[PDB]
């Protein structure tokens, strides 16, 4: 079976170098070129180029030239994407492909998310959020959990060990000083709080911090 | 009295901004982006490769 796996999420800093690996299976490696496609932070897919594999020849898209590279290893069927002088604007997801030439490809790579930032590994600030009188609308009391300033991704935010997923919305996090801030809100009826325990469980194995915070009434 | 300008001749020249785009064998023609401007003097060629 043809399945293209890549190096996983990579943590980088501006000014360094990286070689992004693409490991291929199900076919002879030198027989298919590797189409490299960058996904811009705005979710634009920007095509990096294809490497003639035989012959080991990279073909760059002009915008990607001279700070990027395509290198290969034939025996283990691993294609490599080399990047020099890392830049924060390069934070993105990268992809490889098994070449069907002028019709592109039938199989997409697993993807590689490069993160170029200059933070310190940090545990999140996990705050139980007490709803006020105006926060109780329509028989339900909405509760929330602020996850503030954690690096790196991901964080597992559950509620009462994940026992209640009903009204749980775990929102994405964006960059603040290269730190991530997200919030998660559980929606339970007003009869369940503060009658029943509601505790947001934030598991951040990257910083090795599992935080448990219960919301208390005011 | 009056003399029209027929043409001119540049006898003395100097080389500026040497640029050579290398490519692999069997790729046929090599194309440098400098062939757009007429100020750049471009020429084909080859490099024996190992």
């Amino acid at each position: 079976q043809v399945q293209l796996m890549e190096s996983g999420p990579e943590l980088k800093k501006p000014g360094e170098t990286v070689k992004i690996s693409c490991t291929t299976s199900g076919y002879t490696f030198t027989d298919y070129a590797m189409h490299w496609v960058k996904q811009a932070p705005g979710k634009g897919l920007e095509w990096m180029g294809w490497i003639n594999t035989a012959t080991g020849e990279p073909t760059y898209a002009y915008d990607f030239k001279e700070r990027f590279g395509f290198s290969l290893e034939t025996s283990a069927s691993t294609a490599f994407l080399q990047i020099s002088n890392l830049k924060i604007e390069d934070t993105a997801t990268y992809f490889c492909a098994s070449d069907g030439r002028y019709w592109y490809f039938g199989v997409w790579g697993a993807g590689t998310s490069v993160t170029v930032s200059s933070p310190k590994t940090t545990p999140p600030s996990v705050y139980p959020l007490a709803p006020v009188c105006g926060d109780t609308t329509g028989s339900m009391v909405t509760l929330g959990c602020l996850v503030k300033g954690y690096f790196p991704e991901p964080v597992t935010v559950t509620w009462n060990s994940g026992s209640l997923s009903s009204g749980v919305h775990t929102f994405p996090a964006v960059l603040q000083s290269d730190l991530y801030t997200l919030s998660s809100s559980v929606t339970v009826p007003s009869s369940t709080w503060p009658s029943e325990t509601v505790t947001c469980n934030v598991a951040h194995p990257a910083s090795s911090t599992k935080v448990d915070k219960k919301i208390v009434p005011r | 009295s009056q003399l029209a300008e027929v043409r001119s001749y540049c006898y003395h020249a100097s080389v500026t901004d040497i640029s050579t785009v290398a490519r692999c064998p069997m790729t046929g023609e090599a194309h440098n982006e400098k062939r757009a401007d007429s100020s750049y003097v471009c020429k084909q060629g080859f490099t024996d490769r190992g």
